């Protein structure tokens, strides 16, 4: 509450004083343009005409010529003329080729797709840690394998055990696995890929092995990272069937996935975080710990974890401080946690028709019925006999 | 409560700007690569671009008439000749062929197939590894002493029993056996090449492309002298048919096709060792696992009680252990698995010790990375 | 007069032989972006002046 306007405050006044800084500091007037810059500029204009039509660097032959692969079916045996130095350029680049004849004027691609960018999801982790409810002993299971290296490497090193690779997060819906996985995301700092595994079902051809070598060059790039192979069990053990197409694809790429985890040894430097539902009654297709190491069952909530987690949200409540807190998490059986979120959104739609602006000292004992009720019928647990 | 909602609101316009300023920032400041002393070679390439060599169209002979007939790749056909003088001797039947836009006549000859170059890339020599500190004692790391080395080293006796040199062992075992990690061992002692195949990563089409692939990597192969080709993972592609399926599909049966050939009769070799990774021999077309392709199979069995007390102590010597720990009571508890599983017992006992605030792994930790694993597999 | 202008007008623009269609995959500092002109393959263009 309070703890958040003092940062308001400062945060407010770093942005003001930034782009005030920032017109002069970017030039507006400064316009470097003495002869370091100014010879880069007028070789640059003069050599490129434009359109630049792209191409791929397949040999370099020691005599400054290179064969490429342009777009046209016709490849075109090529002068490296002016710019990128020849060592620099190693076969595999994708390369900057002059339309009026097609030589060499430069690098700036390195293999630029916009599938990279796509994959590439940084951005700000809705999550920090212990905002969620779930429980210390869950979360520090997975922080053990995954931010314990990175912070203290000394222990690591010292016992000569090597960093552990990979996860698995399985659950229980409801365990706020994803919440999870955005809590570790936002304390590593780590460049935080994420890609859902449906992309690589498709019926085109051989685009899901393409797609599978992609992941592995992204991380190693960007390292150190954390990849979010979403539901994996796409890819793998879960089906889109064989009768529409898929007698070809989904075997190529449950292989060559397989194939890149292994690969010839473990990175150790890519850490992965693999959701799925559960692999106890789905066949397992994650291959054997130690290129998965330590897998995370998260505990279907107990009595105890979901008095932390309903903490948080009477907070905001009025009149539920007569209310006795405990004995509406005790009558309910162990339940999801996701239970307790949706008695929380139900509680105040109910007050509203009651019409009681935040809710009733009544409307809360009112709740869990109608909650419990709903929940229990969509799933039906074992009845005892 | 109200005068404080405000400061939220005016907080959210300010951050939003600031990222839109980046652009900018960045400015409109154009530098490209070639530093020092290569901006001044661009001078002398100004001239050289207004002159006229580069490019060359790309095509190939098809057919040397006694001229040439040329193929270029857009598909269309020309009779051509000799630019400034070309030999007849050089231009051959699949010989890529420099020829000028429109004038359409021969430079140079330019070896043939632009495919090769591509697939280099994929192509890995010969690994290291030391065989000492290859896990376990197991009797397939015997055989495979006979089938890869013995051949190269002393082909003599092969002569003088008049028995054939092995050539080919078929792995297979479990993921976690060690199949990947006891062919680079015995790629780097016995001395000879290496060559890396990946059959997974064929996916270049076009009803019989990965059939093309295949045939020149397999013929690079014979050129090489003493070397391996370890084609890794032929589960599926040039592994299993798909012609099963209720459409189906046979660009795979291409690729299968091709390989089978060029290992069934007559073809010379130059002492090419085909080693094959599958997972399972399941998979794999019976065609393939019968004999006349592959000489042997070999089904890797599980490490001994001796080789599974030999692979924890090499993961115990990169370990800090207690003193007078017992490694073999460990792994007595320990099941009949994988060198796998025994790695990641030693990576979660590790753990427990650094969570539980020592740096030195005690026998009691080991304990519990056991009962871990156990539970894990079987619960599945 | 307008009139006779605008029959005239609508002659003139007609006439441009191609006009395509890309989408901006990056931006870079060189006054180009990479563009993956959606018919053909790729482009790296310089911007026009407008925009
Ligand atoms: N002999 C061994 N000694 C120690 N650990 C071993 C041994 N063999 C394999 N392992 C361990 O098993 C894991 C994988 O080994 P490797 O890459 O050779 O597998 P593979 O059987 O070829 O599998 P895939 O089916 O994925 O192709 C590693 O963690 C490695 O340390
Ligand atoms: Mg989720
Ligand atoms: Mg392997």
């Amino acid at each position: 509450t309070r703890c958040k306007l003092k940062l308001l405050r400062m945060e407010r006044i770093k942005d003001h004083l930034l782009l005030e800084e920032e017109f002069v500091s970017n030039s507006e007037i400064l316009k470097p343009f003495e002869k370091k810059q100014e010879e880069e500029k007028k070789q640059l204009e003069e050599i490129r005409g434009n359109p630049l039509s792209i191409g791929t660097l397949e040999e370099i032959i020691d005599d400054d010529h290179a064969i490429v692969t342009s777009p046209t079916m016709p490849d075109y045996y090529v002068s490296i003329l002016s710019f990128v130095d020849k060592e620099l350029l190693e076969p595999g680049c994708s390369v900057l080729l002059h339309h009026k004849t097609m030589s060499i004027v430069g690098v700036l691609q390195d293999d630029a797709d916009p599938m990279v960018s796509v994959m590439k999801m940084d951005k700000s982790p809705t999550e920090s840690y212990s905002d969620i409810g779930g429980l210390e002993s869950q979360i520090q299971e997975i922080k053990e394998s995954v931010e314990l290296p990175l912070t203290h490497p000394e222990l690591y090193e010292e016992m000569g055990i090597k960093p552990p690779k990979g996860v698995i997060l399985y659950g229980a819906p409801g365990t706020g696995k994803t919440l999870l996985a955005k809590a570790v995301a936002n304390q590593t700092s780590a460049t935080f890929l994420r890609i859902v595994g449906s992309e690589l079902i498709q019926k085109y051809l051989g685009d899901g092995p393409r797609l599978c070598r992609q992941i592995f060059k992204v991380a190693g790039e960007n390292a150190p990272s954390i990849v979010f192979i979403d539901e994996i069990d796409a890819i793998g053990t879960k089906r889109y069937d064989s009768n529409s197409g898929g007698e070809r694809e989904i075997q190529r790429t449950m292989l060559e996935l397989l194939n890149q985890l292994d690969g010839f040894d473990d990175r150790g430097d890519v850490k992965v975080i693999m959701a799925t539902n559960k692999i106890e009654t789905l066949d397992p297709a994650l291959i054997r710990p130690g290129r998965i190491d330590r897998k995370i069952l998260f505990e279907n909530p107990d009595l105890s974890t979901k008095k932390k987690i309903l903490g948080i949200h009477t907070s905001k409540m009025n009149l539920s401080e007569d209310v006795n807190l405990e004995t509406l998490v005790t009558t309910k059986d162990d339940l999801s946690g996701a239970d307790i979120q949706a008695m929380c959104t139900e509680a105040g739609l109910l007050a509203l028709r009651e019409r009681r602006m935040q809710v009733t000292a009544e409307d809360f004992k009112q709740a869990k019925e109608r909650v419990m009720k709903n929940k229990v019928e969509e799933n039906l647990e074992g009845l005892y006999l | 409560a109200a005068p404080y909602a405000a400061k939220l609101k005016q907080t959210e316009n300010d951050l939003k700007d600031i990222e839109a300023r980046i652009k900018e920032k960045a400015g409109v400041k154009e530098s490209d690569t070639g530093l020092a002393p290569s901006h001044l070679w661009d001078i002398m390439g100004d001239r050289q671009r207004l002159g006229e060599e580069h490019p060359l169209q790309v095509a190939r002979c098809t057919k040397i008439i006694k001229k040439y007939v040329i193929n270029l790749k857009q598909i269309a056909k020309f009779v051509v000749g000799l630019g400034e003088r070309v030999s007849p001797t050089d231009i051959e039947e699949g010989m890529r062929v420099g020829v000028d836009r429109s004038k359409y006549n021969i430079e140079l000859p330019l070896p043939p197939r632009i495919d090769p170059s591509v697939t280099m890339m994929t192509v890995e020599e010969k690994p290291d590894v030391t065989y000492s500190d290859v896990g376990g004692c197991k009797d397939q790391i015997e055989k495979l002493r006979e089938v890869v080395e013995l051949p190269l080293l002393s082909p003599e006796r092969f002569a003088t029993l008049g028995i054939d040199p092995p050539k080919g062992i078929l792995l297979y075992g479990p993921p976690g056996t060690g199949k990947t990690l006891c062919a680079r061992a015995v790629a780097n002692r016995t001395d000879a090449t290496f060559i890396r195949v990946i059959g997974s990563e064929l996916v270049q089409k076009y009803v019989g492309e990965g059939a093309r692939m295949v045939r020149e990597l397999f013929e690079m192969a014979r050129t090489k002298k003493a070397c391996i080709i370890f084609f890794d993972e032929i589960d599926a592609v040039g592994g299993a048919r798909f012609d099963d399926g209720a459409g189906g599909d046979n660009e795979v049966q291409r690729t299968m096709l091709e390989l089978i050939t060029q290992l069934d009769g007559f073809d010379p070799r130059g002492n090419i060792k085909v080693m094959f990774a599958t997972n399972r021999p399941n998979t794999l077309d019976p065609a393939l696992l019968r004999p006349g392709r592959i000489d042997r199979k070999v089904e890797f069995s599980l490490p001994d009680l001796e080789g599974r007390a030999n692979i924890f102590r090499i993961h115990s010597k990169s370990m800090s252990v207690e003193r007078g720990i017992r490694w073999e009571l460990i792994s007595r508890l320990c099941p009949n698995s994988t060198g796998a599983e025994l790695r990641s017992v030693c990576t979660e006992a590790g753990m427990f010790a650094i969570r539980a605030r020592r740096k030195v792994a005690t026998e009691k930790d080991f304990l519990k990375a056991v009962d871990k694993v156990i539970s894990g597999y079987k619960k599945f | 007069n307008d009139k006779v202008r605008f029959i005239k007008d609508e002659l003139r623009l007609l006439q441009e032989p191609g006009s395509y269609v890309g989408e901006v995959i990056k931006i870079v500092s060189d006054k180009k972006v990479l563009v993956k002109v959606q018919p053909e393959g790729k482009y790296i263009v310089d911007v026009a002046k407008d925009i």
